[PDB]
RNA sequence: GGGAGCAAACCGGAUUAGAUACCCGGGUAGUCCACGCCCUAAACGAUGCGCGCUAGGUCUCUGGGUCUCCUGGGGGCCGAAGCU
RNA sequence: GCCGCGGUAAUACGGAGGGCGCGAGCGUUACCCGGAUUCACUGGGCGUAAAGGGCGUGUAGGCGGCCUGGGGCGUCCCAUGUGAAAGACCACGGCUCAACCGUGGGGGAGCGUGGGAUACGCUCAGGCUAGACGGUGGGAGAGGGUGGUGGAAUUCCCGGAGUAGCG
């Protein structure tokens, strides 16, 4: 049944990024495409698309990787190395703005739902508002 | 002239004896056996040589590898017809890592070798002589390929990279770009640059070891005949 | 209620310094039926339940296919990534 | 203080010479926090280290797929009241310095009142079919209960044959 739907898509990218994978889908929802559109727009990603398997609506995710490296374990780096879900369903968490964190000291980023749409640590913290905590991410 | 000539008994290899990192290098699984994509393998040699042809004309060496019994020959002449080393026997170890004392066997060979025909046989009894005769013989076996290069290789080419595992590791181990010729057998993962095709068939390994040093000589200057290939094609 | 076989306890013979054991000859509950209690366990995969995601190889039970095979459910082995 | 020291050559006991620390003090004992991410929100775990409940069924509770609006309690933002003095924090002075001591500044989470935002959560209303249940048609199975029945073997009794041992 899938309780949260946010934490599966993170862990699903968190998950595809693993192995290399060119894309990696993800069930459909409005606010899981806003979510994406900042990470691709914060570099995160190639980008995403709207698709479907069987009838159902999905979203191919293009991920972004590093380049190829040499020595022994050639696997390029990453762009996505460490992503987490913070505000849980059991464990839900909310800041002013005053309160929001600077990403591995502004390198990564933390996304964040508000009444004014999903923003980021900068963005929210500029436009001075706040709200739920979702995630972080570098 | 490329897939033409291969066409004619050189593609596709292993079944279901395989690795899934193989697997934009394929084309269908026919037979039950996985057949490899040429028309993808084209666009590779081109890639893959154009390293290989850049590392010839600035004048850097090759190091070849072929332990396999269906390809050992084939080797010791396309190194040989370009005056570069090979390993035909058993893949020593250390020959990268440690190769500043594996290098002191050949500091051995040359010492037996001021000695085949030569005024010190005189002495040293009977004993040493058949002995050192004998020792030769096999420092001969082993360090005739090796041998040639007196210090670590730009590069190395190599038939089936999973059955020289010990070699890929040491060479990647010190930068030095690996490259060779494996199929669905092996996985791409760790080949610098890569010549993925049948590396069972001498047919398809010769046709890959006549070819790569022709561009060996090309790029030097002045290519010759074709070498052996048909001892006995059945 | 039943009781052939087996068998704690119990008794005989052995062995042994000793032999309340190990081995042998017997042997009572019990083992079985019904009905009612008892509620424990190396009750062990020593691994709580549900879901999603992350290479494949090999053999096996059981279903479905316009059945060299493809697909679904279950039981083992070897193992990518990863974890330890 | 903990690991430990002393059994005839002890840098660990006792004295001595020298040396390290701190100094009108220096040591001990007691007790609080710390080190202790050793009750772990920040910040731990449970195959074998201590840790999965013997296994089900379900009450309260916790948690909750996709889409559209109504509300705006959670949530965020704005203003304003409150948030005493002393203290702490920053400056600046008064004691010759300092300890003390004054002046001024700067704010405080909370909670009260107003305005605002609607993404997430909640709540009302509607819709969907990927979760879940139902329908039809088939299948494998030492799953459970009751009733009935088969043969192999052990044991005992009755009959026959047979003899010096069996175990």
């Amino acid at each position: 049944m899938l309780t949260d739907p946010i934490a599966d898509m993170l862990t699903r990218i968190r998950n595809a990024t693993r192995v290399y994978k060119e894309s990696t889908d993800v069930p459909a929802s409005r606010f899981k495409e806003e979510i994406l559109r900042i990470l691709a727009r914060e570099g995160f990603i190639k980008g995403y698309e709207r698709v479907d398997v069987d009838g159902k609506p999905y979203l191919r995710v293009y991920l972004k990787y590093g380049p190829r490296r040499q020595g022994p374990d050639p696997r390029p780096e990453q762009v996505i190395h460490h992503i987490r879900r913070i505000s849980k369903p059991g464990r839900r968490v909310y800041v002013g703005v005053k309160e929001i964190p600077r990403v591995r000291r502004g390198l990564g980023i933390a996304i964040l739902s508000t009444s004014k749409g999903v923003l980021t640590d900068r963005e929210a913290r500029k436009l001075g508002v706040g709200g739920e905590l979702i995630c972080e991410v570098w | 002239v490329k897939e033409l000539l291969e066409a004619g008994v050189h593609f596709g290899h292993e079944r279901k004896r395989w690795n899934p990192k193989f697997a934009r290098y394929i084309y269908a699984e026919r037979n039950g056996i996985h057949i490899i994509d040429l028309q993808k393998t084209m666009e590779e040699l081109e890639r893959t040589f154009r390293f290989i042809e850049d590392l010839a004309m600035r004048g850097g060496t090759i190091l070849f590898v072929g332990t396999k019994k269906q390809a050992q020959d084939i080797v010791r002449m396309e190194a040989e017809r370009a005056g570069m080393p090979y390993v035909n026997q058993r893949w020593l170890g250390g020959m990268l890592t440690n190769f500043k004392t594996i290098s002191q066997r050949v500091h051995r060979l040359e010492e037996l070798e001021a000695l085949f025909a030569s005024p010190e046989i005189e002495e040293r009894p009977k004993k040493e002589q058949v002995r050192l005769k004998h020792e030769l013989e096999r420092l001969q076996k082993y360090l005739s390929g090796f041998r040639l290069l007196k210090r670590l290789p730009d590069a190395i080419f190599v038939v089936d990279p999973t059955k020289e595992a010990i070699a890929v590791r040491e060479a990647r181990k010190l930068f030095i770009p690996v490259i060779a010729l494996a199929d669905t057998d092996s996985d791409p993962d760790l080949v610098d640059y890569i010549i993925p095709g049948n590396d069972d068939a001498i047919r398809s390994i010769q046709l890959i070891l006549s070819r790569a040093v022709d561009l060996i000589i090309q790029a030097r200057g002045g290519v010759v005949e074709p070498s052996p290939s048909y001892a006995l094609v059945q």
